[PDB]
């Protein structure tokens, strides 16, 4: 009834979707061929027999990642027509993914999404998985979000985006794509749960004892976050939280909608054996500045909204005591215009351990979505890099000779300056 | 899908192309008779970018072998992997153009370029989705430089939207293998600036240094140098071909290393270069590969990057490796050498990772560098060109073939504009 | 409820902690893997299952001793994250352990101690095990104690330190480290139970018939002392004594806080068979000048406070009679401003014999912590050695070229002179 | 972790280094082919301080073999454990500098030191946490003395905070193996005073006395002397490497034996030295080891400690032994020889104890002594130097290589300042 459609764009989105759907199949007992040896309805559809087709599309402008999906262990899980692929990728170019290469694919993607929506009864919204500093993860994501806003102008559109890291980076033109995507989607998005590869690397090293993690472990952690977010739709709990609940409780103003994701019980097997992870402990770990999965120090800013999504053996009184302890803390400061900055969700299903993963089996877990003004510093860094590269006008010819104008660069930079001003304004205390 | 047309011009181009097709057939498990004798399905998953399936499941390289002399054609045909190319793709003349750019560009290059253009049009119309072209040649040569230039210009005006990238062997700083090398190199570079998307400048003396000092080869022959160049070409189009964690085709690399249209000259490289003696003492890790590829000794052009600043770099890794290690090595390289990277381009590194390593290796990587140290090579070419042109040496050949001194002046002015742009940035 | 955290710094501290935690596991029935085939709560924490994690940190700047711990029989007892280690030791240099090498580790140690404190409910205090004449045992110990005073400015901080011996010595720069540590920690410590390796060697030779004891036997005896001290927290007795009781009853003035430890029933199996060790006998042995575990003759000074901690089959009337006999003695003299110089604690748990040790199984035991002015002579010897070495300015370059100044040397020597003056003043009779 | 870079310069340095790497590989169970064939895990627990793990789990010593003649390089390479060192770490020249300090420090030492400095920079940048360097050489030699001096100076100005300690073979009192020995020794010592943290002075004649009188060796060859020196080096860095009851790295020993910056010349020693005949009549106990190491006959430099006063001593014990016995022996030694120890330093002994004894022994210990009896060695060098310099003998060689008499005067003034400081303290 509360069906939701997940859209995975680009290599980052497709691989995170691989991890997410592996986790969903494990959680709901669905075999990797769609058969089982309700709860599995907001994300899967039943076709006559036991076949459960996931309610998602995998769209990329490059055949490689989608073909890996098509021939992997989950080759028979996804509908072959919902694994949409192109011929030539966007080559880390926003213009290619938005204007030149993305226009030859957007119609097919919209047709498939329309088929999925028609197959649904009540559509809660969309989950868009993508990366900020990619070609199709930026241009095609922005194009798709604007087309969805044109079509489904009322359904919520939550996006899980890999924010560029402060120091580590795999591409040279990431600031351009990030600024342009922020412009275009900020026009047409509800809330964007943000994450950094560098922060997850640090989390893995410090907590999971892994010194050489790959993208696979990062995707597993992100999939755990997404599972904690969607558990209320997929399972039954004391306090249910829907997508509209996220949108309402985490977005104070239409432009300030970039919360940061966190996951407390990130722990290895032996350490989990030696610990007694409780509600208070996991809450304190969530509010620890070193456990943030976006490399921004929360002490540099003020929280405006927090969404604590507990799951498993969790008692509401313990949650209330832990939240009261957090509020009594002095290092954790909130904005003065949000006397109540905690949306609490509790689910009865403990997190499912993926066979072959690094996370240990725990009795309870919490995912914390925090909207804070500490993201303003990350925005400032991103626009500073954009300003340097645009002042030298580097790489601009690649974007211009592909259906874009330098005026769009200037407009996107001005919009980002306005966003920084808005963050500064909401940061200050009322007088 | 994303088919590439490979054109080999001149002796240098033909020999390097023969080695390139040998290594490519090794990667894709193609018999020297054209049959697939491989083991994995990924070899045939993307065989179409380089090969055409013939009648009896025999794979014919999508290569055009063009030369103005028949000796190289006979040598390629008679040797191993010579029965691999299509016999209709050997387009050659009789007179070998000497070492004259004008002969290969204006007198014999005309007829031979009409023929090779017909062949290239047939090959392109056969293709399903043309990704672009690649040319192997030498700028200091005769038919190689001039004819590769003419073919580049004509194919560019026929297919302007495709990616044209060339692996050109530039003149060496110390010892020249041709007396008229500056003239041919200057004219070829003047034509390459406007009609090419990616020019990988390779110098034979840097290759000799690599073979003697890094590979400890006592008697390095042209086979080893061509193997190195072929490994670089492999790495790039392998990022294109095989599945990976972070894909990158030719156009993505072109976007991430060409900030301005005329600044498209690169220093290639290859990380896992070890002597047979030291292969047991060295740990093959991403930090080791990165440290070697960013070393100024490994770069395949005799231009020290410490004398300039990297506009952009591209690291195409191959093999199963952790993305975190790659990204952290990239960040450490950028932080340590902050003085050697341009400030107005943040994150001057473009990272691609492919899953399939080259045969016989567990990890590998190719380094492409758009640096302002190519200005040194162009400056050397300019000094030599103006030294010979001021006293008008060896010029009557070029004039008699049908050229003019105005063309030489335009070529040197364009190359000086190139060095001015590099120095400015 | 009365949880206490023990901190072991340096090689001496880590090895004494090995002995201490072996003794604790034997006393509480905990297997060396943390499982048992309350009393075990002030020193251990329960994690869901029978796993009991000790409430301690093992911090050293050298991987060797900590790695021996990590791979020994107790490899699975300690939390892997609470065995903190560095890369290069302090090399018998106070400056290295306090300024240069200790600053790269103090944050991690404080984070782990904060985790342990949060896991506790009521924190009684800290037990710091270290050596006076070591690099990390001096510099890092002083740094850690000052940081703890900054953070936990009210919890008691008792330290078990190996005072340098009068004659035997393993390092050449021991006076420098000892004087600087005394300065820094004397600023920020409650009471320091002192012990000497030479005195324990003499005790072993005379009582236990061992002619070739190692550090293992010394550590076993010291662990017996620590067990007798903490028995009141760990078990139930007629007269309970807490850490604050030690601090109050043993420290008359803020600077004079260096009691000496003693243990009476140090006896072999055959001699224990031939003796009838009673309360009076063990008390007299405690006050015998030859049984002191610090090589200072008590007859050279005056007692100001004694803490007799009996355990086992002990009757309060016998204790009172023995203490009255001690007071009637004329060789044992007290200061005139302490008419009542006896804090008495009685515990119902007899000392536990370690399998493989040399101490025989006894029915009762007593540990005597005595604050006396006889330690003034040891201080005088230590500062005399410091004065010689500093007058020649030997080894000073090692300390100076590592983040220290000669002014600190002069200030530490002046502080030690003031401490000697304070001991002299408290020694004299009131008129 | 705490990696040490070992540099062997000259014939003496290279031979002693070969023996040192033999004994170290024996300690860590490394095959002469580089493979681990040991039994205990402690051997690989700290293999990183001396070895680098290569690709196929083969351990390459972190050693640089530098010489100005190829004969020693060939001899080391051809012998056993010669396939252990990295072939790129043999940095040698053709002309052997003769026995000229100036040749090895100013004319050929320049080019060869640039090359060896590049190698050392690579080795250090490979390291994780560099503890310091160690150099093996001879002060009375040619390339050895001068080149070790130049490398020490350059590495010191590159890495000032690391520990630089050298095991230098000083000239003998009775018989000299080189006519120009005082000149080279004086210049080398003048340079060692300012750029070294720990100089272990070893004399071949003391080693001959040890072999003849203590080991009863009828025909002691350089192998036995090098084995003794290697055992001393072993003991020190073994205290660094293996677990122990009382650890001490290079820096701890440097702190505990260098009271003043210029007073860093030590007499090494080794306690369990027994002839094969007497190994059955002698009890191996801590008192026996202490009595032997403090005996004036055992010390490896021909300087009688009874003619001076010990500023400091270091006893690095190895094996399972009781700390009480070690401390009581130290106290008894200090009390009995109170006249032979400096009064203004109480507790002139620094004790370290390691758990793992050397192969074939149950107990062992090395003695390091900072005594004021090195002043006798420096005085002998000074008398010989001034005897030859007054009449200007063999000086035209040094002058022609590019030096000046002012440098000789400065060197002798610095050495006289050193003897003045030792006599004062």
């Amino acid at each position: 009834m509360r069906e939701c459609i997940s859209i995975h764009v680009g290599q980052a989105g497709v691989q995170i979707g691989n991890a997410c759907w592996e986790l969903y199949c494990l959680e709901h007992g669905i075999q990797p061929d769609g058969q089982m040896p309700d709860s599995f309805n907001t994300f899967f559809s039943e076709t006559g027999a036991g076949k459960h087709v996931p309610r998602a599309v995998f769209v990329d402008l490059e055949p490689t990642v989608i073909d890996e999906v098509r021939t992997g262990t989950y080759r028979q899980l996804f509908h072959p027509e919902q694994l949409i692929t192109g011929k030539e990728d966007a080559a880390n170019n926003y213009a290619r993914g938005h204007y030149t290469i993305g226009k030859e694919i957007i119609d097919l993607v919209l047709d498939r999404i329309r088929k999925l929506a028609d197959q649904c009864t009540g559509l809660q919204g969309f989950l868009v998985f993508h990366s900020f500093g990619g070609g199709t993860g930026s241009g095609f994501t922005s194009l798709l979000m604007e087309r969805l806003s044109v079509d489904y102008g009322k359904k919520s559109k939550l996006e899980f985006s890999i924010y560029p890291a402060p120091q580590v980076s795999t591409a040279v033109v990431e600031p351009y794509n990030s600024i342009l995507t922020t412009h275009t989607t900020l026009e047409h998005s509800d809330c964007a749960f943000m994450v950094d590869n560098e922060a997850i690397y640090d989390i893995c090293r410090r907590n999971l004892d892994i010194e050489r993690p790959t993208y696979t472990n990062l995707n597993r952690l992100i999939s755990q976050i997404v599972s904690s977010i969607t558990a209320s739709l997929r399972f039954d709990g004391a306090l249910n939280v829907d997508l509209t609940d996220f949108q309402t409780n985490l977005v104070p103003y239409p432009r300030i909608h970039f919360p940061l994701a966190t996951y407390a019980p990130v722990i290895s097997a032996e350490k989990a054996y030696h610990e007694q992870l409780s509600v208070a402990e996991i809450t304190n770990a969530c509010f620890e500045p070193a456990n943030q999965m976006v490399k921004c120090d929360p002490r540099h800013g003020k929280y405006m909204a927090c969404c604590l999504l507990y799951r498993g053996d969790v008692v509401p009184k313990d949650v209330n005591a832990a939240i009261a302890t957090i509020k009594t803390k002095r290092s954790i400061q909130f904005v003065d215009w949000c006397p109540t900055g905690f949306k609490v969700g509790i689910n009865y299903q403990p997190p499912t351990v993926v066979p072959g993963g690094d996370l240990a089996k725990v009795q309870r877990a919490v995912c914390m979505l925090s909207n804070t003004t500490a993201i303003a510093e990350a925005w400032a860094r991103l626009d500073h890099k954009f300003d340097l590269m645009y002042a030298k006008r580097a790489f601009v010819h690649w974007y211009v000779g592909e259906g874009m104008e330098e005026g769009e660069f200037s407009e996107a930079r001005e919009d980002m300056a306005a966003l920084e001003k808005d963050y500064e304004e909401v940061g200050v205390d009322s007088v | 899908m994303r088919e590439i047309v490979h054109i080999q011009a001149g002796q240098c181009g033909n020999q390097i192309g023969a080695k390139f097709w040998e290594v490519i057939s090794d990667e894709h498990g193609i018999d020297p008779s054209g049959n697939y004798v491989g083991d994995s399905d990924l070899q045939l998953e993307r065989i179409s970018v380089y090969y055409n399936e013939a009648s009896s499941h025999k794979y014919v390289p999508r290569a055009i072998l063009v030369d103005l002399e028949p000796g190289t054609m006979d040598s390629v045909r008679s040797g191993a992997f010579g029965h691999l190319f299509r016999p209709d793709n050997f387009i050659f003349g009789q007179s070998g153009a000497g070492n004259n750019w004008a002969k290969g560009h204006y007198t014999e290059g005309a007829e031979l370029v009409d023929s090779v253009l017909d062949v290239v049009r047939k090959e392109c119309e056969n293709c399903d989705c043309l990704q672009g072209f690649q040319l192997t040649h030498s700028l200091g040569g005769g038919t190689g430089s001039g004819m590769g230039t003419l073919l580049i210009s004509k194919v560019r005006e026929e297919y302007p939207d495709r990616i044209m990238n060339t692996f050109s062997v530039v003149p060496s700083p110390k010892v020249s293998d041709t007396v008229v090398e500056p003239y041919n190199a200057t004219l070829s570079i003047h034509q390459l600036v406007e009609n090419t998307d990616e020019t990988y400048c390779i110098d034979n003396e840097a290759l000799y240094d690599i073979c003697f000092r890094t590979l400890k080869l006592a008697t390095p022959t042209y086979g080893d140098l061509n193997h190195l160049v072929s490994a670089t070409m492999s790495g790039v189009t392998t990022s294109l071909r095989f599945p990976g964690q972070l894909n990158a085709d030719l156009r993505k690399l072109a976007v991430n290393m060409v900030p301005f249209p005329r600044l498209h000259f690169f220093m290639p490289g290859f990380a896992p270069l070890t002597a047979r003696g030291s292969q047991q003492y060295r740990a093959l890790t991403v930090p080791e590969l990165t440290q070697q590829m960013f070393d100024a000794k490994n770069m395949m052009a005799a231009c020290d990057p410490r004398h300039g600043r990297y506009l952009t770099v591209a690291t195409v890794f191959r093999g199963r490796m952790s993305m975190k290690e790659v990204d952290e090595q990239m960040l450490a390289i950028q932080s340590k050498n902050s003085s050697y990277f341009v400030e107005w381009i943040p994150n001057n590194v473009k990272v691609a990772v492919c899953d399939i390593p080259p045969r016989g290796l567990k990890m590998s990587s190719t380094f492409i560098g758009n640096s302002t140290a190519i200005q040194e090579l162009f400056k050397r070419i300019s000094e030599q060109f103006t030294a010979m042109f001021r006293r008008k040496a060896f010029l009557h050949w070029y004039t008699g073939e049908g050229m003019d001194e105005m063309e030489f002046t335009e070529a040197e002015s364009n190359m000086n504009d190139l060095v001015s742009e590099y120095q400015q940035y």
